[PDB]
């Protein structure tokens, strides 16, 4: 079962990432992976909080944007609380109970709580640009386009704590509980974790940053600019997310860590590219919603879906994924400001009369 | 990197450095008494150790530390440097604790 | 089961501490115990991160001590390096899976959080002062003095985390796992989470506050001031995260939260005390080991016992327990300053005259 401290005396540099012995001493002096101690020591010098950000003057922008408007920023901006809100905790209760390396224990920790930081603004933002904020909050957990993906995202991280808890609980094995049959197969399990780091690569390069294509779309005509200071912020973070899921989806898929998990990934990736491209579907017809009552300058449906397309092609890519979709140059080219960053008269006789005219 | 310094007892003799000897006197002097620290006597004597320290030196110096200790909050710290020093005067004038008979003092003096 | 985003829309504020609903949205524009906002508020005001510290001169030092000074002080020093490694992890695996409402849970993920921050500097103080850092670290899981209590500590941890997993796949009730029969109560796993913040409260406020005794007791000297430094700022933490296990404590002992845990605290009370004692017997034993090659000015095995019973009672008194030791004053009274922030010449002479001699 897990424990907290293991008594073994594990060598932590031949652990694989995760299924292997329980993390026990931290320590950072050494690394396996140094890709994640150097996304934690990144995280860490990023470390900002949202009282910091004057959101003052986007009450006023807020008031005199069209009704139409209103809902394209107030949607996306429940979304956002939404999607954030899952990967607050998520990280922490479906990944320490299978880590088995310090500086990836430390990492997801540290994922995790900068997540936080990221819902605490989203409550900051709201509550000073609308006069009640529970008309907000109370809209994400029941709200139709919302509630349809927070289920089939949750879905992967709820699939993959249950079978670690029976993995922990039961063991390997083919079990009884309560008279039906139960099978505990660490290859099935390993297929999990396989799966949900994938969908969670999906979420925060693809879904989000089609997010921060409509934060930002007001930012470049100068309104909700105290959102624009904070989205800029979580953004910078959001790559250090991404770039974790990316090492580990392609240090699990290289079976550079596990050679079982090299082949467990050939035999997912069919899923994995039906995965994402549902999730591309999924955000092309969230921006179907949002530009449902009209468009804005810089931005309508054809604009923003364009963008999907754009950024899912190469989130795939990163991961070793076929292309679903055409080749496109990047449909808006402005979002990339927010998500990186005398006369020596000196003469010569003898040399002039080395000349024939 | 250790010195094993060496303290000069009051026979003139010397012995490796041995705080307890310290702790015990402290000890002795602070017993029955009431919101004081043996602790606190030590590190505000900020007794600097050298190789060949006098005893009596060392002694002297943590009645002082002792001695300015006496508050209106731990007040009795005025018993605590007094048994230090009756202590340190028993040894300037006798060699001992224990004094010797009347009449062989008298005698002596 | 466990979700990461339960669908149901409720009422946050009415939900318990404790297994209620699975939090869904993480909003802070309202709490039901504004006591974990606020805790989470200040934790975040004190971000620190260890190498903003000098601790170039702490190399010096120790090299210089007597052998024996080497020994309390490295000894302390891999003590520390257990306990918040532990507690690393450990509250966000045990507690995330439990809480119910959402200022509760982002606190324990920033109290989590900041411990990894502590592990680090753990690693920073220990790779600045000693040669090869591998051989302080490989003694603290195979050195027969540190891992006994490691067991003690982790063994709170481990037990409710089991319970959890078969209260989320089996629920409440009786059941048969391969054959043999196991019984899921919610009353043995309240009693369970509450016997684990007890034992976290005696590790936090009582073994840690006997470990910065031992650095703040070099720094009186001016010795070891750059390890000083930086566990003062630990103890600025520390002091936040006891504070949190006493308020869950007393909220769940009281019934204010839940009327069932009123009881369930009082069929712990006798085992609460008994795992408070044992602690503070389990550092007095510590302390024989640290001083078993000799003592330093100002500190020995009586004072630091001494100090052990001292900062047992308060704790405990605390959290509504019988003082097991004497009544005492603060036998260490220095450690208080590191856990807290002419003549006017006229007469009248017809006045004197009105005068009988
Ligand atoms: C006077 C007295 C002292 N003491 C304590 C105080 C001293 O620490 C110790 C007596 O001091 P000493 O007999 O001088 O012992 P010491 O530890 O200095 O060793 P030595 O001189 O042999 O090297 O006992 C008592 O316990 N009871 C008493 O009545
Ligand atoms: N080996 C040692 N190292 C350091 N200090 C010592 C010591 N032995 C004794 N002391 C201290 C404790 C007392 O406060 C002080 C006077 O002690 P003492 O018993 O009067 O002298 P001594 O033992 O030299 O005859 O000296
Ligand atoms: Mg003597």
């Amino acid at each position: 079962a897990y424990t907290t401290f293991s008594q073994t005396k594990n060598d932590q540099l031949k652990e694989p990432m995760f299924f292997g012995q329980p993390v026990n001493v931290a320590r950072y002096d050494q690394q396996k992976y140094d890709i994640f101690e150097k996304l934690i020591e990144k995280q860490l010098s990023f470390f900002w909080r949202p009282e910091e950000v004057d959101v003052s003057r986007d009450r006023i922008d807020y008031q005199a944007l069209p009704e139409h408007e209103k809902h394209i920023f107030i949607s996306n901006l429940k979304y956002q609380t939404l999607l954030d809100s899952i990967q607050g905790r998520s990280p922490n209760v479906a990944l320490l109970p299978l880590i088995s390396i310090p500086e990836l224990e430390t990492w997801v920790e540290t994922w995790a709580f900068s997540e936080t930081i990221h819902s605490r603004s989203y409550t900051h933002i709201i509550r000073n640009i609308v006069n009640d904020p529970s008309v907000v909050f109370d809209d994400i957990v029941t709200n139709e386009q919302i509630q349809k993906r927070a289920e089939g995202i949750s879905s992967y991280y709820d699939e993959l704590i249950e079978m670690t808890s029976y993995w922990h609980l039961l063991g390997e094995g083919t079990h009884t509980v309560n008279g039906k049959t139960v099978t505990v197969s660490l290859r099935e399990l390993k297929k999990k974790l396989y799966l949900c780091l994938m969908s969670v690569n999906a979420l925060e390069a693809i879904r989000f940053y089609v997010s921060f294509a409509c934060s930002f779309a007001f930012a470049e005509r100068e309104l909700m600019e105290g959102n624009a200071k904070i989205i800029r912020l979580i953004a910078r973070d959001e790559a250090l997310h991404l770039t974790g899921t990316q090492h580990m989806l392609n240090l699990l898929r290289s079976g550079a860590d596990d050679p079982e998990m090299a082949e467990i990934a050939e035999e997912c990736k069919q899923e994995c590219y039906d995965l994402f491209v549902q999730a591309a579907q999924q955000e092309k017809d969230w921006a179907d919603y949002l530009f449902r009552d009209g468009s804005m300058i810089g931005l309508n449906k054809d604009i923003l879906c364009q963008y999907v397309e754009y950024i899912t092609n190469i989130r795939m890519q990163a991961v070793g994924l076929d292309l679903p979709f055409q080749t496109r140059s990047n449909p808006i080219p402005w979002i990339n400001t927010w998500l990186v960053s005398q006369i020596d008269s000196e003469v010569d006789t003898d040399d002039l009369s080395n000349f024939q005219l | 990197m250790n010195q094993n310094l060496l303290v000069t007892k009051r026979d003139g003799s010397t012995e490796r450095i041995n705080l307890d000897k310290i702790h015990r006197v402290l000890d002795w002097a602070a017993e029955g008494l009431h919101n004081v620290s043996i602790s606190q006597v030590e590190l505000r004597s900020h007794i600097q150790f050298y190789d060949g320290i006098k005893t009596s030196d060392i002694h002297e110096t943590i009645i002082k530390a002792a001695a300015d200790l006496i508050s209106r909050d731990a007040p009795d710290y005025q018993y605590l440097a007094a048994r230090l020093a009756i202590f340190h005067l028993r040894k300037k004038a006798y060699g001992q604790f224990e004094p010797p008979a009347l009449y062989d003092h008298v005698v002596k003096m």
